[PDB]
């Protein structure tokens, strides 16, 4: 199965429209699932138009042939998650889809950048780590680059009070090599 | 000599046939496992059906629907099932498709009547009605009036498979998706097939028995037999025919004395 | 319905692992679907609970073996590798006897986290990141830890980044925030505490 | 010899010669003198038990499951039989049909949804005479029968073939020659 787009961006009150693309025949039932991060998934639609029990009236899918859509009329602040399409057939008996992530849009902000030198407790150990921090920015993307004279990064999710992100890169160096941070950003 | 009056002699039965228990059933069956009910020893009123305007199809094949209240029948049946609205044209002598090939087959020399009406009010839920099934794959066609119930994976031309769907290991059945916003022709119709054999007879319609008239050229009807003769008294003993392949004796169906038939 | 999972468990590369899925709700299959972290969903197989007839995926022929009794259904996986770290879900499927089922997997269990690593159980190493100030929990096993500030007396500005995996088999996360402040780090699979004062 | 010619139709005839095409026992055929094994039920079974020992019969497929007990009790329930049923150590779900009403010949058939039983008994191996069999009962059940087995209280068996005879009635309307 093949969903499109990969990520989708809206504001609360808009009208979501996303599409799956199934295969061979008419004995090829299709369903839609919703997953929030840290939960188990949840049935929404079965046989491409029939709502499951307890789903409100704003989730309503349609489509026939080899093209299926899910359409949300009014977008609530509780309807931001990941959505899957799932076929049921004979030769591949399930074949889940790939995933489409839904999110909130607000005004483009800019991060307040910090930096941290390695403490002497860590300098005794033999390996030093230098943290470079971002805070509360909304594009999804940024590039943090190290300049001296490798590293790994980790990104938090949407915040439930202002819908921004954060990030922290960490240059890891040995003690002897330490004895011997430009933020690329479109809102700056 | 011209015939003088008419003679009608039917047996003294007074029970009526269970057509209510067939037409007004609460739930019918699916077409791959179709129901059957053999009807005998009653009086059948085929005037309360062709006068009903509810039935959107009333075909009859070996007989006209008006002339049903006059014949006496042997081996009446009834076959109830639920199909989709654009497949009622297949319930006929010699058709092709998926109902007249793997589900329900009528013979070529068929004598009976096919009735089919609309039941969207009873066979359509809100989420859908997914438990009216029909067979979609089978190795070969059916013989006439042959039933086939089996839930086994239809192995096609590949490596075999054992209670498991896979590459060319289809499911045999298929469920109709009856939801009430379908167009007509995708709605649940609801079919009864009456089949009977003509010419021991038990079932026939409400004609009133006259008395007996002897030694006069009359027209008679002894439980099915039409003709024109003179009725006398016999000697030694139904249907009593002789070397000329014609009836010349008949047992009277209400008093067991034997009568003759002499032609006028 | 209500379906229950066994619980999280950590194994060694080459060992075996067995996951259960209780069903306290009295004609339906049981599916097993796995989700690697940051990945899409993926089907493993189904087992009929009564007759015990099973079907497996093409990818998992030879590594997975699902059993049952009479309900409670078991899934067992052997020859573990570095690519079998995921969360495992069991899913109920209403069926029609004879045809393909048009209903989807409506009831899901909550999930069973399986971690396949090589290293040993270890404690963290908090390093005070004074400048915007952050305790750096470093080189522990296994995930999770719990980080709070002022013994749970601060909620605004408190960030905790997700734990990433290093090249020594150990996890490490950061925890920044924007008066004396003290972070408090717990790690339940060995219970150490390191109440580091940050200045 | 010349045993097993029944009345095929329900038509009186007199002083004629008529030719039918039905199932009969062939003239000068080999029957099986038994002294109770399960037996095949191919197309119809001639039966002839010269002798109060021969009670009834069980008719079925797996051993649905027709039963004649001699007040002839006839039940077409779905039964569980023993290894050697005899007389009452003979044996329930979904009972469908029920009914109650020397040389003793019988002819059994199963066609078209009917079950046809013919009978005759005369006072006296099998004798050399010529007998007709008036029909006794006609049972409308329409089931699947492949094997059968007699019962006892602790005979001969033929098989019916498609043939074409030429019967002979008389002044009284009784078959006396073929
Ligand atoms: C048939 O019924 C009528 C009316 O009850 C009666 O007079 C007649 O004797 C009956 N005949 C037989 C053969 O039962
Ligand atoms: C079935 O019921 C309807 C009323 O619900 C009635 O008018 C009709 O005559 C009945 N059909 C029978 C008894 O065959
Ligand atoms: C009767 O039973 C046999 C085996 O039990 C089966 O092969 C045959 O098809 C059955 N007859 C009918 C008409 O189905």
């Amino acid at each position: 199965l093949t969903q499109s787009p990969a990520t989708l961006s809206l504001s609360p009150g808009e009208r979501a429209t996303l599409s799956c693309r199934a295969s061979q025949s008419v004995s090829s039932y299709l369903a839609w699932y919703q997953q929030k991060p840290g939960q188990a998934p949840r049935l929404l639609i079965y046989d491409a138009s029939n709502r499951a029990t307890g789903i409100p009236a704003r989730f309503s899918g349609s489509g026939s042939g080899t093209d299926f859509t899910l359409t949300i009329s009014s977008l609530e602040p509780e309807d931001f998650a990941v959505y899957y399409c799932q076929q049921r057939s004979n030769w591949p008996p399930v074949t889940f889809g790939q995933g489409t992530r839904l999110e909130i849009k607000r005004t483009v902000a800019a991060p307040s950048v910090f930096i941290f030198p390695p403490s002497d407790e860590q300098l005794k150990s033999g390996t030093a780590s230098v943290v470079c921090l971002l805070n509360n920015f909304y594009p999804r993307e940024a590039k943090v680059q190290w300049k001296v004279d490798n590293s790994q990064e980790s990104v938090t999710e949407q915040d439930s009070k202002d819908s921004t992100y954060s990030l922290s890169s960490t240059l890891t160096l040995s003690k002897a090599d330490y004895e011997k941070c430009e933020v690329t950003h479109q809102g700056l | 000599v011209q015939p003088t009056e008419s003679i009608v002699r039917f047996p003294n039965i007074t029970n009526l046939c269970p057509f209510g228990e067939v037409f007004n059933a609460t739930r019918f069956a699916s077409v791959y496992a179709w129901n059957r009910k053999r009807i005998s020893n009653c009086v059948a009123d085929y005037s309360v059906l062709y006068n009903s305007a509810s039935f959107s199809t009333f075909k009859c094949y070996g007989v006209s629907p008006t002339k049903l209240n006059d014949l006496c029948f042997t081996n009446v049946y009834a076959d109830s099932f639920v199909i989709r609205g654009d497949e009622v044209r297949q319930i006929a002598p010699g058709q092709t498709g998926k109902i007249a090939d793997y589900n329900y087959k009528l013979p070529d020399d068929f004598t009976g009547c096919v009735i089919a009406w609309n039941s969207n009010n009873l066979d359509s839920k809100v989420g859908g009605n997914y438990n009216y099934l029909y067979r979609l794959f089978r190795k070969s066609n059916l013989k006439p009036f042959e039933r086939d119930i089996s839930t086994e994976i239809y192995q096609a031309g590949s490596t075999p498979c054992n209670g498991v769907e896979g590459f060319n290991c289809y499911f045999p059945l298929q469920s109709y998706g009856f939801q009430p916003t379908n167009g007509v022709g995708y709605q649940p119709y609801r079919v009864v097939v009456l089949s009977f054999e003509l010419l021991p007879a038990t079932v026939c319609g409400p004609k009133k028995s006259t008395n007996l008239v002897k030694n006069k050229c009359v027209n008679f009807n002894f439980n099915g037999l039409t003709g024109t003769g003179v009725l006398t008294e016999s000697n030694k003993k139904q249907f009593g025919r002789d070397i000329a392949d014609t009836t010349d004796a008949v047992r009277d169906p209400q008093t067991l004395e034997i009568l003759d038939i002499t032609p006028c | 319905q209500l379906l229950e999972q066994s619980g999280a468990e950590v194994k060694k590369p080459g060992a075996s692992v067995k996951v259960s899925c209780k069903a306290s709700g009295d004609g339906y299959y049981m599916h097993w679907v796995r989700q690697a972290p940051g990945q899409g969903l993926e089907w493993m197989g189904w087992i009929n609970p009564n007759s015990g007839v099973t079907n497996y995926a093409q990818k998992f022929q030879g590594w997975v073996t699902m059993t049952r009794d009479t309900s409670t259904v078991y899934m067992e996986l052997n020859r573990l590798r570095s690519d079998d770290t995921a969360v495992y879900y069991c899913a109920r499927e209403e069926t029609i006897v004879g045809a393909t089922p048009p209903y989807g997997l409506d009831v899901w269990g909550q999930g069973t986290t399986v971690t396949v690593s090589s290293a040993s159980t270890k404690g963290p190493s908090v390093f005070p990141g004074a400048p915007a100030l952050g305790c750096l929990v470093k080189d522990y096993f296994p995930e999770p830890v719990t980080v709070s500030w002022n013994s749970g007396a601060l909620t605004s500005g408190v960030h905790t980044f997700p734990a990433v995996l290093q090249s020594s088999g150990l996890y490490s996360l950061s925890s920044v925030v924007t008066q004396t402040y003290i972070c408090n780090v717990d790690h339940k699979p060995a219970t150490p505490r390191w109440t580091r004062k940050l200045s």
